[PDB]
């Protein structure tokens, strides 16, 4: 199947019945009207604008945005320094130097993202075998400084100490689904 | 198409413009829209089918009279003849599996890495080390909107590749920029850019 | 001269006596998996992961211990030398606690691979 | 060692092919500085140029020299035209970065730099 | 068998027999035609016979390969002729592909193909930009991808990832000036190359 | 929506086709959020028997290429050859032939 | 046609690499060690040519680690030692070789764990 | 997938074609319209970039 | 009869069986210069005689296409010019020369 | 609910506050030091021990598909208790 887009040139014995219809398509302009009267329809249509800060648009619960370190329902920081949430991070964005916690347990002393790195690709929320790191619906976190985006860990907990009311409902509709 | 494809301001701005000779395209290797728009009947999706395109019952909108209006009409009808493809790619989706059965080439189910041991280890090595391809080499291809997008990926037993390379189909379309704009003025050169589809990122690396 | 013709998928190797099948296969490169064995510790077949079908045998041998006699041809990538492993590693991984991210030896585990490889 | 030669034979034929290039750069310091404004007058621009040819005099291989002419012609072909800017032409000079101590004694008051 | 990309045995022989067709017809400068399990052809040759095989493949009925797609340059900095330069073509008439690769040192230039395939006007040039491999008889060789003052040839495996310069704006001169390289994070070379060959009967004995 | 049963006839007269049924944007009867939680299908080889890795290993069925000259090793009436049948001129696109 | 020459085959002008990373840059050619944690040995059979290391200071803002030498993370896989020196000499870098460390072929007889006479009589089987 | 020698399953192949020719629809809309902008027509651009 | 080709720039230049013959016949006549043993010479003869048996017999072009596979005859005509240059351009070259110029060892063993 | 330096700055989970003689405190001038008051080590001892039956069990983080891969413990230590490295829970044997 191959389809000629433009094959209509055939000598149809162009007579005054029709050959002037092209001159009716010309000097008495109609094709231009046809292209104009269309546009005039839309100004009598429903403009799909939306008053953003008062009318924000649609997302879905898998939206890749700002990171956050989740926490178990009983305190207890959920991140445990596996060190594959940077080994996969293609931006090479992360440093998660760690230690024992002085409880004998296993947690971090360090965690990082350069959010100007961090392509927001989604490898880390899914590679995390614990859902300790996730990537939540914030996308109004523009700042005036390249430095205020270099989220260390205390921001990135207390961020995770904020949207946990929200993430635990999107993820509630996204477990048994990946 | 009510508005543009019978529009004087479009047609005589566009027709007879950038007349591409068929056998010269191949010397330049356009190999996308920019040759089928001059009558070289060709499409990998039907001439070298790879995926489930084998059962779709669609069509290739060839362009004769090489000019950036018959490229344009190809570019339109290729939008339409997705919808024949969609309707056929929509009403017979089979129930099945995703992220191939093998846990060495796909990550496993997140509920399944969490009890079944082996699925955990692969999850720990996929996302650190990865596939461990065999050495070898290919030159794939696919007709994107641009044309024959393809990759000369080259491998080694290490998990990482060894000089991948990207075939930017526009990369050849743009080398023909200074041959198809010969005996033509400025204002259409703008149109030449659009009807070579300079989505630069292909062009740029 | 104190050397024995031994075959590994057709190789015409010659090896001293009292040598395992590993010390033969190790020459070429048919590196066999290992959990009970070290190159310096005493031999003890407890893991039973280094199995292989010697040619013309219904039974496999623990290559860590089985010395090498004349005329023996090995099949390291046989069906029967992989069934002997896909089962074994699928035994070990029934009492193991899935602690890899906890585990100190993430990429330095000689089991994570040998569950992937085989 | 019975190599394939390119664009010349043993060095002393390639040394005039050099001079075809100095024959252009020596006449294209004044054309650049005026057409695209700069700080150098004409001369220290010419000192820099010869200061690059008195870096590669150590060469002894015709194939290498027959190659280095080319990359000079490219930069010339980029310089003779306005494809460069005031930042590219004035880039060779290393104007800004402090030259490190070539001696020993000041070289390690900063930097573990053997 | 479901998950193995079915071999389709037949076209191996087409590309094998045709692989022989090009050898005995052109025994000069042709070494080890081969083919991978992926039924795709490869033809290694000597640089002095580049064009006469291309023009056989652009201009011959049984090898209408009149459309070029790439011209890369692959590094192997352990042999003599480190730069494997690769061609790859296509028949619109026969519906198949080929690969015609060669070799060079850092200086053993290769005569160009632009009389044959003008598609290679710029593919040839990036290799000059990216590897420093001169070509004979190429119109208007010059840089493409690099800055107009970038020394080096970076896709060489000798050139580090973050190169030897970084640019910025030193306000005292009102320019986009360059000074040496001074990172903040230090790209972290990992040892993701495990033991265990993973591919026996496909390997290197000592 | 609030189209007052005149401008519809102004739109359509000014544009053509009855387009209140195929309007630009969406209101209702679509994507009624929070569809129920699905129990996915499973892939094959969750079958517990006759399921080894040998009968699925895609990556060990490859081998090295099959060299055919090997300028030192092998180096080895007859009809002409092409890499395939020269494939067809296809068809002429029934049901929409000349657009 | 051809031409005769026997010279050192210098290339150091065709790379940039202005002055510091030519001369004052040692190079180590070796067969990497067996990661003694793992009993696997495929990282051998090769001739990695990593280069010396220099300053890695601490970025005072973030705690990040940063450098000046881009030429530090510069692995290169070769296949024979005779080819490596030819590659590094071809760019004038002061190579510093380490030789292979082949392990010996050792006799390990299982039965000798269970001797009457001898002293290798193991315990715990 | 060629090198690894795997056909992915149908349902994944199947959707790989679907978006594989919705992306076809994008670039046409992005170079039908932008080819109209720089020529001058700015309207269909906005009619589509809700679509 | 044939109005236009599907292609563009490849004009008609009508009356096949006339330019197609003279080209093929000349290719053979440019041959008889090569060696008998040079393997190029003993294949094109099979190409052309195969093709020329079918133009020398059939006057109908519609059925001449789909018979020397490769339609749009004027593309086949152009293809004969394309063959023609190759031969004469290749006599100055020498494909039938003795064995290869012996590349170096370990120059293609890929996995490194 | 954190402990504070004599210079007056906030301590993290880790003892991390800069000494007095440190130019780094500049960055906090006309700003403030972000910190989470929710030390895990304080929250976790504020969690009762789950005194179960049989010596060996499985643990989870509240949803088997939703955290804490199914590790086990040997609860033979009547002296101390057994933990799971993911969580910070503790367990006894009841006997
Ligand atoms: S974010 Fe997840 S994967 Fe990364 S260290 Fe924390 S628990 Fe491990
Ligand atoms: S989303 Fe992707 S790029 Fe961003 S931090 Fe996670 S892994 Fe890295
Ligand atoms: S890294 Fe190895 S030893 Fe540690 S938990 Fe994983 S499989 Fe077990
Ligand atoms: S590896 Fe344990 S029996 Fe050989
Ligand atoms: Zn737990």
């Amino acid at each position: 199947t191959y389809k000629y887009v433009n094959k209509k040139e055939q000598e149809s014995e162009v007579d005054m019945k029709s050959a002037t219809d092209n001159a009716a398509r010309i000097l008495m302009w109609t094709e231009l009207i046809r292209g104009l009267g269309m546009t005039l329809s839309y100004l009598f249509r429903e403009p799909a604008t939306i008053n953003y800060p008062f009318e924000k648009g649609p997302l879905s619960p898998r939206f890749r945005g700002e990171h956050a370190l989740r926490r178990y329902p009983s305190g207890e920081e959920r991140c445990i320094a596996c060190k594959l949430c940077e080994a996969i991070c293609p931006a090479q964005a992360i440093t998660i130097e760690a230690e024992p916690r002085a409880d004998g347990s296993r947690r971090t002393t360090r965690y990082d993202i350069d959010m100007t790195k961090c392509i927001y690709c989604g490898f880390c929320q899914e590679a995390c075998p614990v859902d300790a790191i996730v990537e939540g619906p914030n996308f109004e976190f523009s700042t005036e400084t390249h430095e205020e985006l270099l989220y260390n860990k205390e921001k990135l907990l207390n961020n995770g100490d904020k949207w946990e009311a929200e993430i635990a409902a999107n993820i509630q509709a996204d477990y048994l689904y990946r | 198409e009510e508005m543009l494809t019978n529009n004087r301001i479009w047609r005589n701005r566009t027709v007879d413009i950038g007349v591409v000779t068929a056998e010269d395209a191949l010397n330049y290797g356009f190999s996308g829209v920019m040759l089928r728009g001059s009558g070289i009947q060709w499409d990998l999706r039907k001439t070298q089918p790879y995926d489930v395109y084998d059962q779709v019952e669609f069509d290739v909108p060839i362009g004769s009279r090489g000019d950036c209006y018959d490229r344009y009409l190809c570019r339109v009808e290729e939008m339409r003849q997705s919808l024949r493809i969609i309707e056929q790619c929509l009403n017979k989706m089979p129930p099945g599996e995703i992220k191939v059965d093998d846990a060495k080439v796909s990550p496993p189910k997140r509920a399944e890495m969490k009890t079944s041991m082996e699925s955990l280890i692969h999850h720990f090595k996929l996302y650190t080390e990865g596939y461990q391809v065999p050495p070898g080499a290919t030159y794939t291809a696919i007709e994107a909107p641009k044309g024959e997008f393809g990759v000369y990926l080259v491998s080694d037993g290490s998990s990482r590749p060894y000089r991948c390379k990207i075939k930017a189909p526009g990369f050849a379309h743009l080398a023909g920029l200074d041959k198809m704009s010969k005996g033509h003025m400025l204002a259409d050169v703008v149109a030449i850019i659009g009807t070579q589809d300079i989505v630069f990122g292909e062009i740029d690396r | 001269s104190n050397l024995i013709e031994v075959f590994v998928d057709g190789q015409s190797v010659m090896v001293e006596p009292g040598t395992t099948v590993l010390q033969a296969c190790e020459k070429v490169g048919m590196q066999i998996p290992r959990f009970c064995y070290h190159e310096r510790l005493s031999v003890a077949g407890n893991c039973r992961m280094c199995l292989v079908e010697i040619e013309k045998a219904p039974k496999v041998v623990a290559a860590c211990a089985m010395p090498v006699m004349k005329g023996w041809n090995i099949l390291t990538n046989s069906e029967k030398s992989k069934k002997a492993r896909e089962g074994v590693m699928e035994f070990l991984l029934a009492n193991h606690p899935l602690d890899c991210p906890i585990c100190d030896q993430g990429g330095e585990c000689d089991l994570q691979d040998q569950s992937m490889m085989f | 060692t019975s190599v394939k030669p390119i664009f010349s034979r043993d060095l002393n034929e390639a040394k005039r092919r050099v001079r075809e290039l100095y024959r252009a750069w020596y006449r294209e310091v004044p054309n650049t500085v005026h057409l695209m404004q700069l700080d150098i007058t004409v001369k220290q621009g010419r000192d820099k140029v010869r200061e690059m040819f008195m870096k590669n005099a150590h060469v002894t291989d015709p194939r290498v020299v027959d190659l280095l002419v080319i990359k000079g012609k490219m930069e010339l072909q980029e310089t003779i035209k306005v494809w460069k800017q005031r930042t590219h032409v004035m880039r060779f000079f290393h104007e800004t970065e402090t030259p490190r101590p070539k001696d020993f004694l000041s070289k390690f008051y900063m930097g573990h730099d053997p | 068998r479901p998950t193995v990309r079915p071999r389709s045995d037949v076209t191996h022989k087409q590309l094998s027999a045709f692989g022989e067709y090009v050898a005995e017809i052109l025994p000069k400068y042709v070494q080890q035609v081969q083919v991978s399990c992926l039924d795709e052809l490869e033809i290694c040759i000597h640089p002095d016979g580049v064009i006469p095989t291309l023009t056989f493949l652009r201009d011959h009925t049984n090898a209408q390969f009149k459309s070029l797609a790439d011209l890369t340059a692959v590094d192997v900095p352990t042999r003599q002729n480190r730069f494997e330069i690769v061609y790859n073509l296509l028949s619109l008439r026969f519906n198949s592909r080929i690969r015609v690769k060669t070799y060079a040192d850092e200086l053993t230039p290769i005569d160009s193909i632009v009389s044959v395939h003008i598609a290679a006007n710029w593919y040839e040039r990036e290799v000059w930009d990216m590897f420093g491999v001169f070509f004979f008889n190429h119109p208007d060789l010059r840089r493409i991808l690099t800055d107009y003052g970038f020394e080096g040839h970076p896709f060489r495996k000798d050139f580090p990832l973050t190169g030897y310069v970084e640019l910025r704006y030193d306000d005292e001169v009102k320019r986009v000036v360059a000074e040496p390289v001074e990172l903040a994070q230090e790209f972290r070379k990992f040892d993701l190359n495990s033991p265990w060959e993973a591919f026996p009967a496909y390997r290197q004995p000592p | 929506a609030s189209a007052t049963r005149v401008i519809q006839k102004l739109r359509n007269w000014a544009s053509g086709q009855d387009l209140q049924a195929k309007l630009q944007l969406r209101y209702q009867e679509i994507a009624k959020r929070t569809q129920p939680p699905p129990k996915l299908p499973v892939g094959p080889s969750h079958k517990l028997s006759n399921n080894y890795y040998c009968t699925r290993d895609g990556r060990r069925e490859v081998v090295p290429p099959s060299i055919i000259m090997s300028s030192q090793k092998a180096l080895v009436e007859k009809k002409a050859v092409t890499p395939a049948p020269p494939m067809k001129r296809w068809e002429l696109s029934k049901d929409q032939p000349y657009l | 046609q051809l031409i005769t020459v026997d010279e050192k085959l210098d290339i150091t002008t065709l790379t940039g690499v202005p002055e510091e990373h030519i001369k004052t840059r040692k190079v180590r050619i070796f067969v990497p060690a067996r990661n003694n944690m793992q009993s696997g040995v495929n990282n051998t059979k090769k001739w990695k040519m990593e280069f010396d290391t220099r300053e890695r200071w601490e970025n005072p803002l973030m705690g990040w680690a940063s450098t000046a030498d881009p030429l530090s993370n510069m692995v290169l896989t070769f296949s024979a030692k005779e080819d490596a020196i030819a590659f590094a000499e071809k760019n004038g870098w002061s190579y510093d070789v380490e030789e292979k460390k082949v392990p010996k072929p050792k006799s390990k007889s299982y039965g000798a764990n269970f001797s009457w006479n001898k002293r290798t009589r193991v315990s715990t089987k | 997938e060629k090198l690894l020698n795997i056909q992915p399953p149908p349902r994944a192949q199947w959707i790989r074609v679907l978006f594989g020719e919705i992306t076809r629809i994008l670039n046409h809309i992005m170079a039908v319209t932008t080819h109209a902008l720089d020529i001058g027509a700015m309207t269909p651009f906005f009619w589509m970039f809700e679509e | 009869l044939k109005k236009t080709t599907g292609l563009v720039g490849l004009a008609v230049c009508d009356t096949p069986h006339e330019r197609l013959t003279i080209l093929y016949t000349k290719t053979l006549d440019i041959l008889k210069h090569f060696p008998k043993h040079a393997a190029y010479r003993k294949y094109t003869e099979q190409i052309t005689n195969e093709k020329l048996d079918m133009v020398k017999a059939e006057p109908d072009v519609k059925k001449l296409e789909a018979l020397l596979q490769g339609g749009e005859v004027e593309e086949v005509i152009l293809q004969a010019e394309k063959e023609l240059s190759l031969a004469r351009k290749m006599l100055k070259w020498k494909p039938w020369e003795p064995l290869v110029e012996e590349p170096p060892a370990n120059q293609w063993k890929w996995p490194i | 609910g954190v402990q504070v330096s004599p210079s007056g700055e906030k301590i993290t989970h880790t003892g991390q506050v800069y000494d007095e003689k440190d130019y780094r405190r500049v960055r906090f001038v006309d700003r403030q030091k972000e910190v989470n008051e929710n030390f895990a080590i304080d929250l976790i001892a504020q969690q009762p021990v789950n005194e179960v039956e049989h010596r060996i069990i499985a643990c989870d983080g509240g949803g088997g598909a939703l955290g804490h891969p199914k590790v086990y413990i040997n609860l033979d230590k009547e002296t101390k208790t057994g933990t799971c490295g993911y969580c910070g829970l503790q367990f006894k044997q009841h006997h």
